[PDB]
């Protein structure tokens, strides 16, 4: 399998709205069930989606723009949080997917060797 | 009761399985 | 018969019991669990009294083999062995009759 | 016992009697001299032991008896050496003297008729003998072995006592006194260890001071410790070591760090420092003698507070690789075994005055 | 010990045998118990990453825990910054087993041949004969690992099957 | 002009001598620029050690060209005497080769030495 700490993980849209509405932190929760130092990531597809939930979710945006979380870029105008990640999980075999969306989750159990997550930082192996 | 299994016990069964696994692995990745 | 080399330490003069107490060390490479009889023979030739002026007991050996440590005794005379020793050790050494009851 | 003989000032060094003997052997590895009339014993890489009488201080060592083995004794229970003999040691009763080397055996010899009275197999293919050292006024043999062992024997009964383990490279040097303890080095592990035989414990002192920090010293005002070549025991409470870079380290039993280290002693000649190829102290004294192939035995005086030492001087009468130093007294007679190469079969470079033999130096008072 | 959370799960199940293939074990019990000790350290390892810098708890219970990992022979001394302790993994305790260190040091030509050589009163490390494959060498005992004085491959007896082979020659060919 | 680059400092030199000592303990060592060149042909060579006090030095200049063809690290050491000594060997060895084995007991030391050498080559 050959995956080593420090792990790298992809935070999509469904994750943050299950973190705040259950009051479990992003980074410090990831250090719990992965038991090492974690390197969180957010893409351009995911963050610009949360501008569309803007006037009801300033809370989620003002947490995501913290320097604990890193910047990651893709170059497509029109892609989603949903579909752009699946291309990222495809061409490399060393990411960890964090989500709760079952519609994305069935696209993760098919490619072997891909770690998943749960309700906000309570991990599960492949 | 059947006299069917002859297959080894303990450690020797794990060695053979590992060798077979490696052989299977060489094909599909190569 | 592999150069037994019985080593003695902790020698204290004890004249009020007329004796000298000391810890017997038995190195035994290529030799296992020698005796109680040969030990009394081979430490009485550095004190030069007699075999029955020598008492010895103890001897839980080293784990694996090659070393044995017990507890040894030497007296000044034969009659002192009949007075100062325990009654069963003299039967063990052969110096007495065990009156069974 | 502690250091009490204070006679470093009494040594008349500048007019010490210097003499040299040429002998019929190539590459003498060691020399061991008995004091109860005084004897001497030499082994070479030409498979030979030679016995000298040195009771007459004004004379060069004259020949008494000599014994040389051969290729007859190829097996290992043969009563003769069939390879290079690396060390030799005489028993304190003057009755026996034992040799051993690359033939991985131990042959005890009689001093009287020069006969093989005992041969002992080390029973290891890596059990090569490197240094034999007797406890003072005892017969308990301490055997440094190339399989990282220390093997303890008895002489009068010819038995085996016990073995010490622990080192990480080949134990070259071991020194002892009248108590039951010894100092060992492992000669590439860059440490030395003190060995208490009945306690069955060791106290591990650590060298390997980096010259980089010394470059810090070079900003305040060298060469690498790589191989602690020799160890010698001055008293039961301190000792010394000799290195591969001219540093000679004084050590205390209460100090984990070096209580002293002397910087470059036999000197250099990028540049190459000389190796501290010999180191022998006069027992319970403040005087010790260090030797190189540089050509002059450098002798040093320990201070009274056991904190530093100071130069007694240099004796230039011995050109060539000094392998082993013996000192006897009554006056003082210094003997040194000069071979053409190093003890270990090592390579030597461009030595002026390639010669083989024994250095003698008498110092009065 | 402790059982893992899921008993049958594909990427972990095949990851068992590639550990059993290299090291040559017999039970995942001898895999899980190793992770169990690595579990208890690692919880403690995260405890001293929360507290204050130069806490004497982070000093006394930290550095001795760090030095014990150097003492067992796992943490290399270059990674001695208490941040590689999270980056430990399973095989490093497996690597310090007495079975695998025999094969690394020549002498075994297999990991399964060395397993048989443990349980047949052969190779000792100190003067104590070791016949448990999990003896966990402490990195100060590597170059003392060697064939025994007895038990041939070490000499001085050829052994009950070599002596029996000698016995056959004397009785039919000789007398 | 220099002809002796890169030349190692002190603690790296003794570090290398210790690694060569355990390598000679584990028969994973080649002795001689003849043998070292052959190992560079077979691609089994991890890295190459060359001496600086060899007279002449120009017999040893083929190894940087062949290594730079094969992308193999190399660092000069000052003594051929100590470089011989670390072979468990009592006469000098001018150049030594480290062979490839992933089953090696001393592999982490080899990777740390290659870390120092490949740090110095840049």
């Amino acid at each position: 399998q050959a995956i080593k700490p420090p792990y790298q993980v992809l935070i999509d849209t469904n994750f943050i709205n299950f973190s705040i509405q259950k009051k479990v932190d992003i980074v410090r929760g990831m250090m719990d069930c992965l038991l090492a130092k974690c390197n969180p990531l957010i893409t351009d597809c995911v963050m610009a989606e949360l501008e569309k939930l803007g006037p009801k979710y300033r809370i989620a945006l003002k947490l995501a723009r913290d320097p604990r979380i890193k910047r990651l870029s893709c170059s497509h105008k029109g892609t989603y949080a949903d579909d752009c990640l699946v291309h990222r999980v495809l061409q490399h075999k060393c990411y960890i997917v964090a989500t709760n969306d079952a519609g994305l989750k069935q696209r993760i159990r098919k490619i072997p060797g891909i770690p998943l997550m749960s309700v906000g930082g309570h991990a599960y192996v492949i | 009761k059947t006299e069917k299994p002859k297959k080894p016990k303990g450690r020797a069964y794990k060695r053979l399985l590992y060798t077979r696994r490696f052989v299977n692995v060489t094909l599909v990745n190569g | 018969s592999d150069a037994v080399t019985i080593r003695t330490r902790k020698v204290i003069s004890n004249p009020l019991l007329a004796r000298k107490q000391f810890v017997v060390d038995v190195l035994h490479p290529n030799r296992a669990n020698v005796s109680k009889d040969e030990l009394r023979e081979k430490l009485a030739e550095v004190y030069k009294a007699e075999k029955d002026a020598v008492s010895v007991f103890g001897f839980r050996t080293q784990f694996g083999g090659g070393k044995s440590v017990g507890f040894g005794l030497v007296y000044n005379s034969v009659a002192e062995a009949k007075k100062f020793e325990p009654t069963y050790r003299l039967v063990r050494y052969g110096l007495a009759e065990k009156v069974e009851k | 016992g502690r250091v009490f003989r204070y006679f470093g000032d009494k040594l008349l060094i500048s007019e010490a009697k210097q003499s040299f003997t040429r002998v019929g052997e190539n590459n003498l590895t060691c020399i061991s001299c008995f004091q109860p009339r005084l004897f001497a014993y030499t082994v070479s890489k030409d498979l030979q032991l030679t016995k000298y009488d040195i009771t007459d201080f004004s004379k060069r060592p004259k020949k008494l008896k000599y014994a040389k083995g051969g290729a007859k004794y190829i097996p290992n229970t043969t009563e003769g050496h069939y390879d290079e003999i690396l060390t030799v040691a005489a028993s304190p009763d003057g009755k026996y003297v034992v040799t051993g080397g690359r033939d991985r055996k131990l042959i005890v010899w009689s001093t009287e008729s020069l006969s093989p009275v005992k041969v002992i197999p080390t029973k290891d293919r890596r059990g090569e003998v490197l240094s034999l050292a007797f406890r003072k006024n005892s017969d308990q043999l301490y055997a440094s072995c190339a399989d990282f062992k220390i093997r303890t024997y008895s002489i009068n009964q010819f038995s085996q006592l016990e073995i010490l383990y622990g080192h990480h490279d080949i134990v070259e040097d071991i020194s002892a006194l009248a108590m039951e303890r010894c100092v060992t080095v492992g000669a590439r592990d860059r440490t030395a260890m003190l060995w208490k035989i009945p306690d069955e414990t060791r106290l591990t002192f650590r060298g390997g001071d980096e010259p980089q920090k010394l470059l810090r010293r070079w900003m305040k005002e060298f060469f690498c410790e790589g191989s602690i070549d020799v160890v010698s025991m001055v008293d039961d409470f301190h000792f010394i070591t000799g290195s591969d870079n001219g540093n000679i380290c004084l050590w205390s039993l209460a100090k984990k760090k070096p209580i002293f280290t002397e910087r470059i002693a036999h000197g250099i000649l990028l540049l190459q420092p000389f190796w501290i190829t010999s180191l022998y102290a006069i027992p319970y004294s403040n005087v010790f003698i260090s030797g190189s192939w540089s050509g002059s035995l450098k002798v040093w005086k320990i201070s009274d507070n056991l904190r530093s030492f100071e130069l007694l001087g240099e004796l230039s009468g011995a050109k060539g690789v000094v392998t082993k130093i013996q000192v006897v007294e009554s006056k003082f007679r210094i003997l040194a075994s000069i071979a053409k190469e190093h003890r270990l079969g090592r390579w030597i470079a461009n030595v002026s005055g390639a010669r083989n033999g024994i250095y003698s130096a008498v110092i009065d008072q | 010990y402790s059982t893992p959370k899921r008993p049958y799960e594909s990427s972990r199940l095949d990851a068992e045998l590639k550990l059993a293939g290299e090291f040559g074990l017999k039970n995942k019990k001898e895999i899980y118990r190793i992770s169990f000790q690595l579990s208890k350290i690692r919880r403690a390892a995260r405890d001293l990453l929360t507290r204050d810098e130069k806490d004497p708890k982070r000093l006394f219970e930290g550095n001795a825990l760090i030095r014990r990992l150097v003492r067992v022979g796992v943490l290399s001394e270059d990674k001695k910054k208490l941040d590689y302790v999270l980056a430990l993994k399973v095989e490093d305790f497996l690597e310090r087993r007495l079975q695998t260190q025999v094969y690394k040091l020549g002498l075994a030509k297999s990991v399964h041949h060395a397993r048989v050589l443990i349980t047949q009163r052969h190779i000792a490390v100190g003067k104590q004969i070791v016949n448990i494959p999990s003896f966990m060498v402490r990195l100060d005992s590597e170059k003392h690992i060697d064939f025994a004085p007895t038990s041939p491959f070490g000499g001085a007896r050829p052994g009950r099957v070599a002596r029996r082979n000698a016995a056959r020659k004397a009785e039919a060919s000789g007398e | 002009n220099p002809k002796a680059f890169p030349l190692a400092d002190a603690a790296l030199t003794q570090q290398i001598l210790d690694v060569v000592q355990q390598a000679a303990n584990l028969r994973q060592l080649k002795k001689g620029a003849n043998e070292a060149t052959k190992t560079l042909n077979r691609g089994i060579s991890e890295f190459i050690i060359m001496a600086a006090d060899c007279e002449p030095i120009e017999i040893l200049l083929h190894l940087p060209l062949l290594c730079e063809d094969k992308n193999v690290p190399y660092v000069f050491v000052p003594s051929r005497v100590a470089l011989g000594r670390a072979c468990g060997v009592s006469r000098p060895v001018i150049a030594a080769s480290i062979t490839t084995n992933d089953a090696s007991a001393i592999k982490t030391q080899i990777y740390a030495v290659k870390d120092k050498i490949e740090t110095l080559l840049i």
